[PDB]
RNA sequence: GGCAUUGCCGCGAAGCUACCAUCCGCUGGAUUAUGGCUGAACGCCUCUAAGUCAGAAUCCAUGCUAGAACGCGGUGAUGCUCCACACAAAGAUGGAUACGAAUAAGGCGUCCUUGUGGCGUCGCUGAACCAUAGCAGGCUAGCAACGGUGCACUUGGCGGAAAGGCCUUGGGUGCUUGCUGGCGAAUUGCAAUGUCAGCGUGGGGAUAAAUCAUUUGUAUACGACUUAGAUGUACAACGGGGUAUUGUAAGCGCUGAGAUUAAGCCUUUGUUGUCUGAUUUG
């Protein structure tokens, strides 16, 4: 969508900050990550290697 | 069988209708979007194909293949269908001020008890400092989305001659709708070859009635539609050496020694394609553009012929060229 | 040649057939379980309660088949003229009087920068608004004002969703109730509305057709349908010819020669011949 602000991190390798104002937007898109990963027809816990969200959390900090 | 056809009794036209037509698009040149064409006689052609993992890969094929009789066509008028919240509804149709013989032969069932006063009206009345078509297509400039072109057929320019010419319309898919309208306003009174209209590996449509048998419900006669045909070869009806291969190098004209059975030979374009074209032969059929993007592999490739059939089908077909022929048999009876 | 119920072996165009030949056979939505996003209810959470993002061999669109025989649009032709004779030269009586959007909100005027702004105010009925006097609306005198209004000429523009509607410009023509005049009305006798919504006939003349009929074959049981029929590549036939079926013909090797060949093959520099009847409609 538009209001999201996209990165691939840097000093941490495997993993991707995605930010911006809407918790419905963020979240939004990132359940949609999460949920074109799905592991189906198979072993489930096979590869525990999967996509995920690490971080829940505000930009500011102090705020 | 099927319950997709509905009820059973025959198709009540001679010629079928075109129920569908490819979106549009506003960034295009404007286009002709369909033909239609005349079946002509059946052959089988040998060849070989690039279909690169299939069994058949650089490797010598055989498969029948239909021929269709396409003369270049001739445009009088145009119509723009404005849109309305029932179905679309046309403004007004408009011609070329002068037309053919044989249009003029459509108006009448009776041609030769008639008195020929038709169009002198209309024909004659736009014969003057003009104004004549100029509110009516200025309205559909300002009216009308969409827009159609009325194009008939030259059959003086086909062997089989009834003398009567065929009416159909076809869109256009440019866009901006002036240099629609200009562009068929400048086509008034004008032909339109096959050339700027389709080219080959492009799958189209070419669809009609059936085969009249008789009763016995009634079985056949009507117009059934079938897509996905690869056209073969895009004929040149003035093209020397009509079946000139990429490989064959001889002269031989597409129409046998002795004619087609039931036919003279081939004056105008055609369009050979793989499989089958409905109907009995002799007919008028139609040609559809894909009405979508069906890019893919399997509609990306090229034809690359070995061998086009010119022998005379009728009886076993034999020998192809009556110098070959000729050279084979050596001197007949009373020849040399 | 004929019978041998289409004479058998063999050949067979063509017609008609064969998963016994070949082709070809739709692309997007809405969805359920499921997984969730967001977030109460519930000061924890939670896919859910409001709102939500994906998703089915489904439903609907996309594409295909027909096309209302009391569904509809476009345009091509002329319906016109004469005489005789018939209507008229499912419910009216002031006016169908136009933003749009929310309704836990909006108009209108206004302020200023232009706002998701300030100020005022409105609504709580159309019971409103315009229009309205004159014999069913006469005939006549002026006072003011350059109005309002009719009608016909008329400019200009807009309306194609069924546009056929609306505004508008310019003169004349009439009206006037904005104001004040003068003559008329009965007897319809005390109610029984008591008024004020060019047109087909039938027979001529002519225009353009259409039909039957005739021919053809893409059709076909009848129907029904597709061609041609006005002096031309029109048509029809012979022959010139071209393919191809056919397996060497009466008869003195001659001879893959013969016979047939569109009646559901073809091109026809030539030959011969045809070219307009009846019926109805507008």
């Amino acid at each position: 969508r538009d209001g999201v602000t996209i990165e691939f991190s840097t000093n941490v390798k495997d993993e991707i900050v995605l930010s911006g104002n809407s918790v419905e937007d963020v979240s939004q898109n990132a359940a949609d990550l999460q949920q074109i990963c799905r592991v189906r027809n198979k072993d489930i816990r096979k590869f525990l290697d999967g996509i995920y969200v690490s971080h829940k959390g505000f930009i500011t900090e102090d705020l | 069988g099927h319950l997709g056809f509905l009820p059973r009794k025959r198709a009540a036209s001679i010629r079928a209708r075109v129920k569908a037509f490819p979106k549009d698009d506003r960034s295009k040149p404007v286009a002709l979007t369909s033909f239609l064409g005349y079946k002509a006689g059946m052959t089988t052609i040998v060849r070989d194909l690039d279909r690169p993992g299939s069994k058949f890969h650089k490797r010598e094929v055989v498969e029948a293949v239909t021929v269709v009789d396409t003369p270049p066509v001739v445009v009088v008028g145009v119509v723009g269908y404005v849109e309305t919240p029932r179905g679309l509804r046309s403004l007004t149709t408009v011609w070329a001020e002068h037309l053919s013989d044989e249009v003029k032969r459509r108006f009448y069932k009776n041609w030769y008890k008639s008195k020929k006063k038709a169009f002198t009206k209309y024909s004659a009345k736009y014969a003057q400092d003009g104004a004549g078509i100029e509110r009516e297509l200025a309205r559909i400039k300002k009216y009308a989305s969409v827009v159609r072109v009325l194009v008939h057929t030259q059959i003086r320019k086909t062997p089989l001659a009834q003398k009567k010419a065929h009416l159909a319309e076809i869109q256009l898919n440019g866009g901006s709708i002036s240099e629609k309208v200009d562009w068929a306003r400048e086509h008034f009174e004008k032909t339109v070859a096959v050339d700027s209209v389709f080219e080959q590996n492009e799958m189209i449509d070419a669809i009609a009635v059936t085969k009249g048998h008789g009763f016995e419900g009634q079985r056949g006669y009507h117009s059934r539609t079938s897509i996905n045909h690869k056209i073969y070869r895009v004929g040149k009806g003035d093209d020397e050496a009509n079946g000139a291969t990429s490989f064959d190098r001889t002269k031989k004209t597409i129409t046998p020694m002795g004619g087609f059975v039931h036919y003279g030979e081939i004056k105008n374009d055609f369009i050979m394609v793989k499989g089958c074209i409905p109907g009995n032969r002799k007919r008028i059929v139609t040609l559809r553009k894909s009405l979508y993007t069906n890019t893919s592999r399997k509609a990306l490739e090229e034809v690359s012929l070995k061998w086009i059939d010119t022998a005379s089908k009728f009886g076993k077909g034999r020998f192809q060229t009556p110098a070959e022929k000729h050279a084979f048999m050596g001197t007949l009876k009373k020849d040399l």
